[PDB]
């Protein structure tokens, strides 16, 4: 009744002197009692109590206490949300994170934390392991991060494989571009693109013939752009290829 | 619970037909008929596609993508070719194959596709694409994918499973790695996988189950060979996977063989129901021919969504079976399965298709064809509204006046799939097209005038205020009684598919495939999402798959009814959750093993109120009775 009313103090003592405590110990971490609460929390361990406390804490302003009672009462998203307010510990934010097998819904938390770090790389990575791969796509080729998500994409799906290409071309660099041109599953494409690559690159375009037999005009068309190609070069590379070739 | 409806349908063809597929899409589903010469595409409605796919070279297979539109056709001269319908596009190999092609398979996710012919020669092609080539001594049945437990590094979607003729079953994958297994023998019919003893389950015409047990570096000979007692052809013998581990045999004959593989019961079903059936039917002037229940069952096929077993007797007469058991795991015995009425047919069933669109199945008896639907039993709730729906066309409403409850009945065209109302209109949503209807109440009498009428497409339809919300399986729009789109949203492909939705007072609730769960409220003019997409996991470990999801009246408190998939184990889960919106948390209540939750329903206009359904499973009560009563309990007297 007294709780009901107004006081809740003198209920939890009366709870305390009754012989049941739990409400007691409930109403402690809900007043202003943390230190007779504390032996509470010491003796039983009821996780929802440990929470509530956890929540008092973040409240009274408290970080350090309510983190370590967080990280024992296995709410570990709560842990990240409280780095996230004052702590900033990216570091062992991530080592946590590989240490309890986050989730989806805990990996777009870890893309939020990342979201205030201006580098977005791992927020790349983040994401790949998160699976959440459409509008990572289009954050990753707008944020000119295109080419490790890319590194990591180029064995899940290849409907969209010509904007990834286009977009990683105008960056500047045709190094790479073209290892993802020739992994992508195109033969046609990759094979008319290393027409345009340089000299070095053909043994590459070689071990392409290696894995794709079905096609002609790679070979054909290579041997075309290779016989005006500057000035005579050094013959023994090009029967060299022309025995792998048959 | 529900009612079956029958479409007879016009072949209109004089080459009779040979194969017959359906769609399993999960709206509008498509059905294709293969002849010698032409190649038929019909609709939900039945008529004929303007467009006609008919080719100069023989159609011999033809296959349908499991949660898409697209088709696989495969002609006589091993050449493949990939159509998608909704855009009309054709991609054809020419090369694929130098023999004709037997049978064409594609995996649960739709990524890789494997194709046989009748030399041995199986690729596997991703996409459109060849990957890798095996060559196989004699012709190879069928090919499934298989996804043994092995860790995640070695774990791949590519490894699959050939059964055939030759007796030779081998593992592959687009690699090229072919792990020869061989061993058993003769002529083997079928074969099945089983994820969590990662066994092979193979039926041979020898009448001797085979149960090989495969390890990743381990190979271990078939523990038990089972023998049937089979009266029937042994070459006409089939088995479906019923649920987890159920067996469901039929070799043309009267009996139906069901084998549970965790303890390895087997039991039969029998036709003596029909006997029952046709004495609770044969009661009036109806012209029945003498009750012949020893006839044998030609094909049987089995539909999740819908839990139905369709079964098909040579005499002309279709029976449906329905499982009663809650959760994914396969029924223990007979009593759990249920006995649903037939259907008469004039000739003997030939074929049965299932298509996963509700139920949907195609009939074929001689030369004929016809489509049979399922309708559940929908029931709607307003303010002197109570919405029936008995039958395909008619509706029963009752309103409530004090002087007297008024019933009313009205009749549609054809069959209605969905009803909603909103306490002054009554929203009727079929396949072909959708209507709204006024209702005017009236102690003399009660009129319905039809207000309008729109021919659009959509899965579910809530009407409120003047505006009806249109869901589809990706997104969700707004649509007036004119017919103009104020806005449109969409979803992310990896929450999952909307499933099924719930509505209450000003707040809608939908929970998709990926227990990823959306909460939208529809006060305002237009619908707009409250909080943030909550997936239904717990931080210390995942709770389950949703099946069943409730609204409070305010919206603060959502009632969950999930099961925890415990790998071929307990009973689903007999404990539920409640979520709470501003806490996000989800409390979890325990209730005694006695009883299984069901279906939650929430109180319209009190918040804190609720309440549950559940099932009593019988056979644990039984089962602990037994082990109880067997101790220090003998020739009790009296009052028994």
């Amino acid at each position: 009744v007294c709780e009901n009313m107004k006081q809740y103090l003198e209920a939890a003592e009366l709870y305390q002197k009754s012989g049941m405590l739990e409400k007691a110990a409930s109403l402690y971490i809900e007043s202003k009692d943390f230190k007779k609460a504390a032996p509470l929390i010491s003796m039983i361990k009821s996780p929802n109590l440990l929470k509530q406390y956890a929540k008092a804490k973040e409240s009274e302003g408290a970080y350090n206490e309510a983190e370590q009672t967080y990280e024992q009462a296995e709410s570990w998203e709560d842990v990240v949300r409280l780095n996230l307010d004052k702590l900033d510990n990216l570091r062992k934010a991530i080592a946590v994170l590989r240490t309890k097998c986050d989730t989806s819904t805990v990996c777009l938390m870890v893309a939020n934390v990342c979201e205030k770090q201006g580098n977005y790389g791992e927020l790349v990575e983040f994401l790949l392991k998160a699976g959440k791969k459409e509008e990572a796509f289009q954050k990753a080729q707008q944020y000119n991060v295109m080419d490790a998500y890319s590194d990591n994409m180029k064995d899940f799906t290849l409907e969209e494989r010509l904007r990834i290409a286009q977009y990683y071309e105008n960056q500047g660099i045709w190094v790479k571009a073209a290892k993802h041109f020739e992994q992508a599953k195109n033969p046609t494409k990759s094979l008319k693109l290393y027409l345009k690559a340089g000299d070095q690159y053909i043994d590459d375009m070689i071990d392409l013939v290696c894995r794709n037999k079905q096609q002609e005009s790679l070979q054909q068309t290579l041997l075309d752009y290779l016989l005006e190609g500057e000035k005579p070069k050094d013959p023994i590379y090009l029967l060299k290829l022309y025995d792998k070739l048959g | 619970m529900s009612l079956f409806s029958e479409l007879p349908l016009d072949a209109g063809t004089d080459e009779q037909i040979t194969q017959i597929a359906v769609s399993n899409v999960s709206i509008n589903p498509s059905l294709a008929i293969i002849t010698p010469h032409k190649i038929l595409l019909f609709n939900e409605c039945g008529e004929k596609h303007d467009y006609e796919l008919s080719r100069n070279i023989r159609c011999t297979y033809v296959q349908w993508h499991p949660s898409q539109p697209i088709i696989a056709l495969g002609w006589e001269t091993g050449a493949i070719t990939l159509w998608s319908e909704e855009t009309k596009v054709a991609k054809e190999e020419p090369n694929g194959h130098k023999s004709e092609i037997c049978l064409i398979q594609f995996n649960p996710s739709g990524s890789r596709m494997v194709s046989a012919d009748i030399d041995g020669n199986v690729t596997v092609w991703r996409g459109i694409n060849i990957v890798s080539q095996y060559k196989k001594e004699q012709s190879i049945t069928h090919a499934i994918f298989c996804e043994l437990n092995i860790d995640s590094k070695l774990k791949s979607g590519n490894l699959f499973f050939f059964g055939g003729k030759s007796g030779v079953v081998c593992l592959a994958d687009d690699a090229n790695h072919c792990s020869d297994v061989c061993k058993v023998g003769g002529s083997i019919k079928s074969l099945l996988f089983y994820e969590k003893e990662n066994s092979v389950i193979i039926i041979t015409s020898t009448l001797l189950l085979v149960m090989f047990k495969i390890s990743t570096s381990v190979k271990t000979g078939p523990s038990k060979r089972v023998k049937l007692s089979i009266s029937g052809d042994p070459q006409k013998l089939q088995s479906i996977w019923i649920g987890s581990c159920l067996l469901a045999t039929c070799s043309h004959e009267n009996m139906l063989r069901m084998w549970h593989l965790d303890q390895d019961d087997n039991y039969v079903l029998t036709l003596h129901q029909l006997a029952q059936q046709t004495q609770t039917q044969q009661g009036a002037a109806t012209v029945i021919q003498s009750t012949n229940t020893n006839d044998q069952i030609t094909s049987i096929q089995y539909e999740k969504r819908g839990k139905v077993l369709v079964a098909g007797t040579r005499e002309g007469r279709i029976i449906f079976w329905k499982n009663l058991s809650i959760g994914s795991e396969s029924p223990l015995d007979v009593d759990e399965w249920k006995m649903l009425p037939y259907v008469s047919v004039r000739q003997g069933v030939n074929s049965i298709a299932v298509g996963q669109n509700n139920g949907l199945i195609a009939v074929q008896y001689g030369n004929q064809i016809s489509l049979v639907q399922e309708t559940v039993i929908n029931g709607k709730m307003t303010d002197q509204v109570r919405l029936l729906q008995s039958s395909a066309n008619t509706i029963k409403i009752y309103i409530n006046n004090d002087i007297s409850n008024q019933v009313l009945h009205f009749q549609s065209k054809g069959n209605i799939k969905g009803l909603d109302c909103n306490d002054q209109f009554m929203l009727l949503w079929t396949s072909k097209t959708i209507e709204i209807h006024e209702i005017i109440i009236n102690p003399k009498e009660s009129q319905t005038k039809l207000v309008a009428s729109i021919q659009e497409k959509c899965l579910r339809s809530v009407i409120h205020k003047e505006n009806i919300i249109l869901v589809n399986d990706m997104e969700l729009n707004v649509l007036n009684f004119k017919g103009i789109q104020k806005q449109n949203l969409k979803f992310s492909e990896s929450e999952g598919k909307i499933l099924n939705v719930n509505v209450l007072n000003n707040h809608l609730i939908m929970w998709t495939s990926n227990n990823y769960i959306r909460l939208f409220d529809i006060s305002r003019r237009e619908v707009k999402q409250i909080g943030v997409t909550r997936r239904f996991e717990n931080s210390q470990g995942q709770l389950g798959q949703i099946r069943y999801c409730a609204v409070n009246s305010d919206g603060s408190k959502i009632v969950i009814t999930a099961d925890q998939r415990g790998k071929s184990g307990p009973q689903a889960d007999n404990k539920f959750y409640i979520y709470d919106v501003q806490t996000d948390n989800f409390l979890l209540y325990e209730m005694p093993a006695k009883c299984i939750p069901l279906q939650p329903y929430c109180d319209r206009k009190d918040r804190k109120f609720f309440g549950i359904s559940c099932i009593i499973n019988k056979n644990i009560q039984q089962e602990k009775n037994a082990d109880e009563n067997n101790d220090e309990n003998e020739d009790n007297k009296s009052d028994k």
